[PDB]
């Protein structure tokens, strides 16, 4: 009789699910028109045609994907924001993590963020995103775990890209799961 | 009055609508009397953040900017 | 065009009080 | 006394039950004449709303009770895991009375009166249930064991039981459920996961039991596989399968004993190698033995008048039953010869399993006679050669 | 106005079907057909299916015997697991709101029959 | 000496307790005089707020003890033990008498030594507890183990002990308790998910012991599910996790040894190949064999009495018992003829287990009697026939 | 006139349930007819015709098919009433046509258990 | 097995077609939904099922016990 160990994917897939998510949201949040409608994860995902931006995401997320794997991350926030780097659309992926159901309910996620353009009011185009990595340690403790990437550097919690406000949450999702408490919600301003 | 359209192919009286071209449901009414009855009604649960925006717990941030277009 | 069954797009009628006939 | 009458109502027939009862009672009282079955009727309503009427063991008596049934058309539903929906449980689910089960109770032939014992067992169960006897003081485990030689129709009798009980006891339970348990798909063996799997299928059994207006029959095939003999087996190398999967079923079945609308039916092959703590938790462990000479003759009859009914054996000769041969006293005569030759085949074809008995006409009409229409005594000769063909074929595979 | 509130209910029913993943066939895609920012079905069989179900409740809804439009999502046993109940007590502001509502209503939540017993959509769901 | 009386509160007998105490006192002073059971009274408060008054083991103008008790109709109240709601039911929870175990202590029939011992054990436990004996100079692990050939009823003994002791100790403790442990929902395939579940069970039980007014009986039905032998797990087949479970269980049983209101009841059949490090962790290891001749007679007498009362046997006859049979010197006569013939059935029914001895009054009316009524000597013969059928059905099944 | 035509359909359906002692002579529309005293049946047939009432407010209608069932509910008889819907003798003339129809023809078992249908003054019978 | 046999069943209900159907090398993976369909088409009649299993005695309960005549072919001939 064979008792046996396990092989978790727990903390990493999230951000790369965010990858799909962000590749979707960068599309849906109307902050990408260089996006193209494609097919992935059995949904009408809208991705980017630029392999250059694909590698930009490789740097931004897929370099920190095992670095984001620390469980200290509270709010993986896609701040959808103007030139001032302050949110209008706080896609707060409040990752309340209790450590294929993940895509079983991110089916609803991707699908409804896709529908979010029927909920998201007309956000002005020409506004970018920042990936605010809310950890359990304030003011960007342990620069190494955030600047893991050699070619891709990181910065501390400088006063501009550290704060957010105007938290009107219409919880477009509350999709609790087994591994994840993906309390995603779109806090409008 | 209650209007039980069994369909979508894969006191109070009941104005059910039959509308057949198949003649093989063999159960409209019990399923109609099933769709009619109220069942264990879960209360409307409420929403709330569990990780708020702490002023004493602050985020991380990477350096580079996206390719603008 | 329409037929009703006081027991073509058919508007049957049920009257839930009578419902002994297991297969209606 | 009492006699039982069962009448097939058509599915496309939808008349009320009491009209059917009145019409069949009218036909009976008009006719009021043994165990033969009606097929011919003389009333347009009764024709379009009945298929057949039958008497189950020539008398004008009126001690008549009517059981009316509907054999359900669709076959089995499937049962899979709750979150491991691929293959974990995969249990079979018959919603009795069912189509594929009719005629089954009639065809089977035994010589130890299993049918009556194993039917009046459930009858007395219901009697003791309705009379409110102290379940703390007189009790039954609701488990019936059947074991014996392979291919001798041991498991056939359980489906016949379930069909006959959901037919006989209609209007006392709207319907019956029959859950066929695959005792080979619940052995996902790595450190007591099968002993945890029995629990889920038994909770589903509980789900189908609490519907207190449905009589449920749980049919376990190869009850030797689920309950392996733990004590006498001097194999400590069995880590937790011989001790934590038999003990994981000896509890879930002692848990349904309190309920009353459940019956456990089990089919076994090996008398030994089964837990002694399960040969006490079975009310009836009845042995189904290989057919005996009179039984073989009766089965061969059933086959031959079946072929005549479908006109295979075109020239219809009266096949004389063994009782008529005893009455005449084995006197050779121009019609009595065929029954005699059948009876010689019966002694010569002794010791075979019922399944090969119900095959033998197939082969005897396969190789030896290609004729689309056959005269008797050549087909009989074809049987008398095909039986020796079966003996030699069995000897061929060593 | 009910001749377009029926199509608003069309919006509702297919968006519920869509977010619930009642089928894996991803037929649904954004459809502003005649400038309506709503995500209907691309099966004209089913668009006209909702059309004539609402057609045959049109001699039936505005007669006001209605006490709740219960769009049941049925089950494998054809069971009302999620009765999306809409109270009949009646300008895009509600529409997106209802859309919003539905979405935020599926927020807490995780084969449809349109039974007809502030558009206060509430979900009677199995516990 | 002391005689004990149990008085049963009906469902709506809410009034009080002391009034019933004094009322039964004047009842006993108006009577003053083997075990008896009152059910029909005269004084209106008695006839309304009392369902039964049993004097269970003459001049009663001596020391007498009362135990007012009221049965609770609650149910399972399962403990989920869910980590992410994916876990399964474990540790079903029974309460102050749940009316399901009522009447159990007297239906079970053993030798005399098996009940008095198992009762004065827990009595002396409290006697020593409240005299303040030194904890670590004379101590016990508070664990009882019952083993015997299967079918002899050793789960009923524990549940009836829980019932009897909850009632017998309603003054020292507010009310009783019982946790039946699901010894097959603790294991888990993954690595070191077993010992954590075992310690989670026992810490939950420890929480349930926090209050000192309850009395907790913890029933582990079949230990060998949990305390599997440690060395016998031979090469390679059994992993290490089959050792962590056993020693975690042993450590926990040692950790809840300090309290005085916990008793752990554990049973297992002739599969007494229990881990020695556990089979030493047991104050009382009692042997529960198969019923003896007198025990068989008493079971059959109770069965016949219940059957007559329930009107399956209409003509009631006064059946004697052994004490008068030895009083009359076994003189054959009309009154004892049926009694002696039942005794002769008993002398030839020696060998079976209790598990079937309480079926036979159901089989002998399920397989050998047709009318739903039958006289004694017309039913008791079918008892002999069913006995012989059970013996043969055992014998030929190897 | 649709209302009084519906009351004459009452007269029809139930007197044809007659055309045994549980029935009684009483004044309807100034003629004595031997029907049933049943108040449940009275208001039930009133309900049948008054649900037929909005149907005729539609004015789109073909027949009022008062199906006299057999006990099997599988018609061995029937009574289609194909009035092409757009003094006392003629309000009794219809009743005499149906009486002469059941005259040349024959009725059904005592409880005719009939279920009125409509297809949305003349008649015949599909026997 | 869903639409292929609906086509075949269209070819079975007629009395004119002697349809025989070959199965090769005997939802998805939580049953194959091939059994229920093939088992139900077994009933139509004039549709005879042949299965080139190519798998030896080791067999599942699903199809090898509803199959009645079973012949073995070994090495090919000269
Ligand atoms: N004794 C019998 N009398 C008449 N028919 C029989 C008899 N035994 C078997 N049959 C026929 O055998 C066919 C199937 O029998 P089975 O019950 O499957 O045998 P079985 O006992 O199941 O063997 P196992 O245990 O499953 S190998 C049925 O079609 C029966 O009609
Ligand atoms: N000595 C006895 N007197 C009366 N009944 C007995 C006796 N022994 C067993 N029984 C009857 O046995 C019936 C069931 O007993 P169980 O306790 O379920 O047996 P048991 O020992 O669990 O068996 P395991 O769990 O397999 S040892 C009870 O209802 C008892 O009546």
């Amino acid at each position: 009789r064979q008792d046996l160990n396990f092989g978790q994917v727990v903390a990493d897939v999230l951000c790369e699910f965010l990858e799909v998510a962000v590749h979707l949201i960068l599309y849906v949040r109307e902050v990408y028109g260089i996006f193209q409608k494609r097919k992935k994860y059995n949904v009408p995902v809208q991705m980017s045609c630029h392999p250059e931006l694909n590698q930009y995401i490789q740097d931004t997320l897929h370099c920190v994907k095992p670095l984001l794997e620390k469980n200290d991350v509270e709010k993986v926030v896609v701040v959808i924001l103007d030139k001032e780097h302050r949110p209008v659309e706080k896609f707060v992926f409040e990752i309340t993590q209790p450590p294929s159901h993940v895509e079983q309910l991110l089916r609803a996620f991707i699908l409804k963020i896709s529908v979010c353009d029927a909920v998201l009011d007309h956000n002005p185009p020409g506004c970018t995103f920042t990936v605010l990595v809310h950890t359990r340690e304030a003011a960007t403790r342990n620069m190494e775990k955030i600047q893991v990437i050699k070619d891709f550097p990181w910065i501390l919690a400088d006063e501009q890209d550290v704060h957010m406000h105007d938290p009107r949450l219409i919880p477009l999702k509350t999709m609790t799961s087994d591994i994840l408490k993906m309390q995603l919600y779109v806090e409008e301003r | 009055q209650v209007h039980i359209f069994w369909g979508a192919p894969i006191t109070t009286e009941v104005i059910l609508h039959y509308r057949p071209c198949e003649s093989d449901p063999t159960q409209l009414p019990k399923i109609a009397e099933k769709a009619i009855q109220d069942f264990p009604t879960r209360p409307l649960s409420r929403f709330i953040p569990w990780f708020p925006y702490d002023g004493s717990k602050l985020p991380l941030r990477p350096k580079r900017s996206p390719p603008a277009s | 065009s329409q037929v009703h069954i006081f027991w073509t797009e058919v508007i049957l009628h049920y009257r839930p009080c009578e419902s002994d006939p297991t297969q209606l | 006394p009492t006699v039982h009458v069962e009448v097939h109502q058509r599915g496309s027939s939808t008349a009320k039950k009491e009209d059917i009862n009145l019409s069949v009672r009218k036909l009976l009282n008009r006719h009021n004449i043994g165990d033969y079955t009606w097929t011919e009727f003389d009333e347009p309503f009764l024709t379009r709303n009945v298929q057949s009427v039958s008497i189950i063991d020539d008398l004008s008596a009126c001690t008549v009770a009517l059981h009316i049934f509907q054999l359900n058309e669709d076959g089995p539903s499937s049962e899979n895991l709750e979150e491991e929906t691929e293959n974990i449980i995969a249990a079979n689910h018959w919603v009795l009375p069912a189509a594929e089960f009719h005629g089954l109770w009639d065809s089977l032939v035994y010589d130890v009166e299993v049918k009556s014992h194993l039917l009046d067992y459930v009858m007395t169960t219901l009697l003791f249930s309705d009379k409110n006897v102290n379940s703390n003081l007189i009790t039954w485990n609701r488990v019936v064991l059947l074991h014996g030689p392979p291919g001798t129709g041991k498991t056939s009798l359980c489906k016949a039981l379930a069909q006959k009980l959901t037919i006989r006891l209609s209007s006392r339970y709207r319907y019956g459920q029959l859950i066929e348990i695959n005792s080979h798909s619940l052995f996902s063996k790595w450190f007591s996961e099968s002993g945890k799997l029995v629990t889920k299928m038994f909770q589903k059994i509980q789900d189908l039991i609490d519907d207190k207006d449905a009589l449920v029959f749980v049919l376990i095939d190869q009850v030797e596989s689920l309950t392996a003999a733990r004590n006498a087996c001097r194999a400590g190398t069995e880590p937790s399968d011989a001790i934590r999967v038999v003990n994981a079923v000896l509890t879930q079945i002692d848990q349904i004993k309190r309920h009353s609308n459940v019956v456990i039916l089990t089919t076994s092959n090996i008398t030994e190698k089964i837990d002694v703590a399960f040969v006490d938790r079975a009310d009836i462990k009845q042995y189904i033995g290989p057919p005996s000479a009179a039984a073989i003759f009766k089965i061969y009859l059933s086959c031959l008048e079946e072929l005549m009914k479908c006109q295979i054996i075109y020239p219809r000769q009266q096949l004389l039953t063994l009782r008529e041969l005893e009455m005449i006293g084995f006197i050779e005569n121009n019609v009595s010869k065929l029954s005699l030759l059948l009876n010689d085949i019966s002694r010569k074809s002794e010791g075979l399993s019922g399944r090969v008995l119900r095959k033998l006409p197939f082969l005897a009409h396969a190789l030896y006679v290609q004729a689309p229409t056959v005269t008797i005594e050549g087909f009989l000769q074809a049987l008398s050669l095909a039986v020796d063909k079966q003996f030699e074929e069995r000897k061929k595979l060593a």
